[PDB]
């Protein structure tokens, strides 16, 4: 069927240029315009531009217009998206998506949409995270019930993942969402529940990666 | 430069099976696109040209389509001497071809036998320790082997070969040989080769004591 | 008095699919003046068979 | 019918000169152009050079312009192809091919194929190989069937043939392909699955032959 | 004038591929786009593809979208259309057909068809048919005029040709339209009505040939 | 997808009448629609454009009329000719044709003639069973042929067969076969068929009894 | 400057054949397409064929469709125009011209024509014309001026010369442009007016030539 | 291989007609056309190359045109000498031929003359029977002869002969020989040829009798 | 890597002609089409002319069509450019440029320039400069800094060096470019900024140096 | 012919700024638009085609933009090899090069110094006086010298010339020369050169008199 897959995305600091692009497969693609819309935590969906099916028009929203030029190119079958002067609340994860067809008098939107590519506008450095542990006492037990976990402190950038055990635990963990700080280094948080009858005996280790810095941390918590 | 991709890079058919390739563009190369053959240890056969044009000798079950960036090569109805390995190639703007298409013989799941071997003595005495991992008669081809030393997990020190499907039963056999010098091999006890497969509901795991 | 932004980007199918008799019939100046690399190689079975003379 | 015979091929230290040859037959060679088309298992199939059919326009590959010269002497009904200042990368099977007929305005490629000739850039000295046993023990025993072989490691070049009992042992037998070290030396195994009750009384040699060296190596595999 | 003549057409078993062609003359070939076709009892006049003139675009109908390839060869003057993974309901009448000469900003459509070429989709083999005569008796007798026929039933493919005593009985004759049973075979009738006084003297034979299987079958009809 | 729908399926016409058909589309098409003649046996003509233009080499007794919907086609004197298949067509969005409408020539009134045929005795040596009703030279054409066995109506079993309109009389004949195995066809007694038509005071009925 | 000269132009009987030339120079013949166009004093002009500059595609006029033939030969930087069955009505002044140069997406017409052919398609044989005296008298006499000439009737082809006293009459001469009749032939009148104290003493001979028949007449116009 | 097509294969025209050929090629040629004239028993002659160049000494009356696939000879008017036939040949990609013209020249009408001769008892001594029907004096070339041996169609075992146009009266004879062996041929008694010609209202029999 | 080298150039009285070469290297020079680029400083950048890589066909810009002509040497691989009725304004610097390789649809330009070379179309006569001394005194001085300098007037053609003291004093030099006259010859200063302490008692030559007339000149700057 | 112009004609810029220079066409040239830069005394370089396509071997702090009548060329962080001029070129119809743009090094303003030079007494001897008024080490060049003759403004008589941005310090340095006829230099006394400057609150005013 239809399928579009952008690609592109990534790091940049603010005032720097990208160029974004999407690859157009199962459909005649010079026989349609596209859109490119964008998606962040804190302005829901955004459309940021809109090409005619030979570039003869194009639109742009007024958030971007002057800095943002879109583009294609009909024999490479391709979407493009010149991003020029990247402001810090252009970070957002961008989708190309194609016009439907319709009636020649009717107005339009968009049927399908691509995959999504996230770009991360931020002044940050690359960095390692700083794990620490969050160990369990009677101070965080409930019955026979305690919570441990890791905290994971300004990694840049997105993402991380953590494992216990090498994958061997999944049951009760509960990795939350990053979120951004003011020093523009990203956190969060894993916690897992375990019986209380189990520590001190069982051995616990959080398995913190981050491939854009190749960093592998193996954390032990033991309880206090 | 031109840049072709081809799809799926491998593909597990039967005799009499409906076979479709496809091959993709960087760019536009109109209909300037040939396919060719070729069977292990043997030169390339032209196949087709212009994308769609049958070259002559060719038997009727082959047949081209496509046209721009996308093309197609067809087999109707799939015959024993067409398991070979088929490469796409524009020649709009000078001459680039893709990585190819091998045609793999589907056949029934069969899991693999399981066999370590440890380094020689006269290796041992030459200075170098190799262990090899052996992985016989199965398919699909796909598994994993992993190394373990003390329970360490080895990366950078091994390197993996592996055969043809058998002409009798269309198997694979794979080989596993971890290099290491005498002396990393004496600093060390136990030595494991894990193997994971999607025909084994449980990994399966050798390993031996050097010196036992 | 404008262009409607939403109106049809679509490519209509019933449109004009034959050859624009007006068209540009003069040669392009600006075009492929190299060598084509994948051009005939090949000699001309009938090309010139005497001297020149 | 058309047929290609290429030669020269070799052991070739990197830095030095090689010369191809590509003897035609079964046609007017002298009425077609021709291509050297070279495969390697790391780029596959890489277009090389053309040749006009009179020589007068020669077209070469980004990677190899500068380097290779191509040629022909239609009175001998040869092709050439001249390689100075040979890399590593340069390693790969060598084919010549014949342009196929067609329109005076096509686009053109090749029909045939010639056989192929291997040439492999290396710095590594000839040297025979060294012939382990991989010897079957009850470590290597699952059931009535065991494994056993042999491991021809570290010489150069290639190729080596392996052969069981002087050949009288065909049944059940895997030879893998040969991989080239860090070391510039070939490696490959041999092995064969053999019932259990046959170990200590059925004789298993392996016979190890490389022709540029005159190596003749056979090796007893004996259980543990 | 405009002349259009389609070729290719035949049976075909559903999963295999079939390619037509249209071959065009009297005009500029070139300079038209043109369209396929297709006319099936069950489903009436339905669109199938069109091309430009140049082959730059193409578009199809849904219900082949994926499995038809539309082409043309400007040089040859041949319109060519590609069918893979034909199925039963693709049993059609085809035909080729030039868009007329309009307007720049017009709608488009065709004004001259090509003569058409028949394409029958079956898993049935070819069959000679099995020809029964309907004798004619007291039930089938009102006044001086009788019917009698012969019924020509379980044959593939269309067509088959009926004639009355070599053709020298036409007066009264009605071949009624071949229907396909469920069987994937056809069967048709075909009657006469003669003379009742005529009856026991005149002999009546029917001739059915069907010349994809070299069938020729010569049946008496004897009277009750 | 832009259904069209043409109206009457069927119009019975003498020649000099007054002819008018309509078509009408699932949505507005503006004027984009054009109308085809087809003869049996022969390709479909170009008669007009623009759902008022009339095409070179048309005779001017064609005309077109209509705008969004509705369209109709009016021929002012019908000629022998132009007895044949009309077919509207929208081209506003892909393209879509009309069922059909077909032109009939209108005669007098005429009866069927009904005759019924039992299987022979070769084809019941075969193991089928055919028996075929007839009904010669009868219009208008429509008609209903019920069989019943023993009195029992059949439906599923059966296949009707219409020929055209004859050249020289302009009637119409139709033949209705029933198909049964062998077993079938032993398993009953009385075989009939039933005809009744506009021109027949009451229904005709054709019976036999197997062996008689 | 732009330079066209035509040539080939002449009388031919209806039904035969006919091939126009137009030699260009000034400029690069084979950059431009060409255009043949026609001026009769029935249609005014009248455009006839295009050619592309490659000779790829070629129009024609609807009324010499099927009948003319445009090319072009590069090499000698001429164009051609085979006619074929010509028809009386075919019967004008024949222009080559160069299509001007323009933008890509713009329409296309001519800007340079040549020098003129005429072209006279009837079935009269060549004739030379009567020269019948237009006598002055007092009936073509008003005050001191009177009016008298020659009456060129029933020649063919055009054109004819017509001069008065060898010459050495030009003031107050009217040569009137020739008429077709109804027979094929053509006729026209010169007249001149003198003064009337002149006649009788001033001898009044016009000569009229007519080069197609070697025609040479000096006739006297002698007053009553 | 490019394949060329000439239209028509026959063309039946008088002294000062104007004649045009049509010469239609697989793929496009350009205009490397040649025309080429060849007389019965001789030698075929040069007429036109490039597809409109006159050959020296080829007299105006003879004309060429067309481009691409399309060609057309034309001879403005037709001269007693040019009843030949004509070829066209692309020289493009090697060399092809059309299957040729023939001009034929056109007279009235005239029915055939009949002849029968039965087999030679010489002949049927040597163990052979050849039965001959004529046909002489007869225009257009078309005829159809059929053998019939005691009403009974013969098929494949006849060969029909034709004499090219007589030089004074423009017309043709035919010969059709039937031949059969002895055994076959003394097992019938009555042996016919009808002949049909668009110039004969009914068919013309001849027939003897074995042995009479 | 690729390279061009122009040559022909010099001084031209106008009315006459000149032909400017170019050797190409570096690349197969048949294979691609060249352009003739110059550049002056009253109309910039001007494109001149371009030739086919077969020499087939040449295009020239309007200010120069019919006087220039462009031609190549493809067995000597060589540029030509034939100028003929030069005047006035065609002074300029001449560069060569090669046509980048693109694909077959697209528009052309050029990608990698030649040298250069010089052609100055102008009726002076050959001569020498002659140098004035641009003399330092109370008013062409500020605190320990005086200026002086050297005025080369009324020479032809260009160029001339200046220099001071034999090269030895070269920190606060600047030569100035040359200047055009209403005369056609050229004039330009040179100026230096010395100790006011040294006026007087240093001694400052400056050194005119013109090839073209082996003009040499050491005038020294004394103050007034 | 396409008219091309560029804004702005002088930009001064510092290391590591981003830069954006715009260049359009009379009329629409679609994307066929390549940048050029060259260096002073040396041939122009291609930076980019197709109006956004980096030329292989060119850094990625270049990038262009644009399509139809407008483009842009960016430099994202300058460097000092790219101090140079910038042309535009449409390849579209023909060639035309706009005016060009120099990136200037930027720097803070300093005033110039004034200094005035006499007539020598050898060219005074061979019948012209040049008087030269020199402008050293003054930033921006923007500056204006005015030719005063006891008074009187001279004009159409004066020639200004200036040098390149220093190697060393980015200064210019610039002279004018007044050239006069030996009869109108000795009829009259003052001669100044008055100067404005944007880094100088009131204009500089050098005089000498005739024979001081």
């Amino acid at each position: 069927q239809v399928q579009l897959v952008e690609s592109g995305g990534g790091v940049v600091q603010p005032g720097r240029s990208l160029r974004l692009s999407c690859a157009a497969s199962g459909f005649t693609f010079s026989n349609f315009g596209m859109h490119w819309i964008r998606q962040s935590p804190g302005k829901g969906l955004e459309w940021v531009a809109i090409i005619w099916y030979d570039g003869s028009n194009t639109y742009y929203a007024d958030s971007v217009k002057g800095r943002f030029t879109i583009s294609r190119d009909n024999s490479k079958n391709t979407l493009y998206l010149q991003m020029n002067s990247l402001r810090a609340e252009d970070t957002a994860v961008y989708y190309c998506a194609k016009v439907w067809f319709g009636e020649s008098e009717d107005n339009y939107s968009v049927d399908v949409w691509g995959q999504g590519t996230t770009v991360t506008v931020s002044s940050a450095s690359t960095k390692g995270p700083s794990v620490f542990p969050l160990a369990p006492s009677s101070k965080s037990t409930s019955g026979g019930t305690a919570a441990l976990g890791c905290l994971v402190k300004d990694y840049f950038p997105e993402p991380v993942t953590v494992s216990w055990n090498s994958g061997a635990l999944t049951s009760g963990v509960h990795t939350f969402p990053a979120v951004l700080q003011s020093s523009g280094l990203y956190s969060l948080s894993s916690v897992v529940t375990v019986p209380s009858s189990s520590l001190g005996t069982q051995t616990y280790i959080c398995n913190v990666n981050h491939k854009p810095s190749n960093t592998k941390v193996d954390k032990k918590v033991e309880p206090k | 430069d031109i840049q072709m991709t081809q799809s799926p890079s491998t593909l597990s058919t039967s005799v009499g099976d409906r076979v479709t390739i496809t091959c993709r563009a960087s760019q536009s190369i109109s209909n300037w696109l040939a396919w060719y053959q070729q069977k292990p240890g043997k030169a390339p056969k032209l196949l087709i040209y212009k994308a769609s044009t049958l070259e002559s000798g060719v038997p009727s079950r082959f047949s081209g389509s496509g046209s721009g960036t996308e093309f197609t090569l067809t087999i109707s109805s799939l015959q024993p001497d067409d398991f070979a390995t088929y490469y796409c190639q524009q020649y709009s703007s000078y001459w680039t071809f893709g990585q190819g298409t091998k045609l793999e013989i589907k056949r029934t799941v069969a899991a693999p036998s399981v066999f370590i071997f440890p380094p020689s003595d006269e290796q041992l005495k030459s200075g170098t320790a190799s262990v090899v991992c052996l992985l016989n008669n199965f398919y699909p081809r796909e598994a994993k082997v992993q190394w373990k030393v003390d329970n360490a997990l080895q990366s950078g020190n091994s390197q993996e070969s592996v055969t043809e499907q058998d002409s009798k039963d269309s198997t694979y056999s794979l080989s596993s040989t971890l290099t290491l010098s005498k002396a990393d091999y004496e600093k060390h006890k136990v030595y494991a080769c894990e193997v994971t497969h999607q025909g084994l509901s449980s990994p399966v795991t050798k390993s031996f004591n050097r010196g036992e | 008095p404008n262009a409607n932004p939403n109106a049809n980007p679509n490519a209509n199918p019933n449109a004009n699919p034959n050859a624009n008799p007006n068209a540009n019939p003069n040669a392009n100046p600006n075009a492929n003046p190299n060598a084509n690399p994948n051009a005939n190689p090949n000699a001309n079975p009938n090309a010139n068979p005497n001297a020149n003379p």
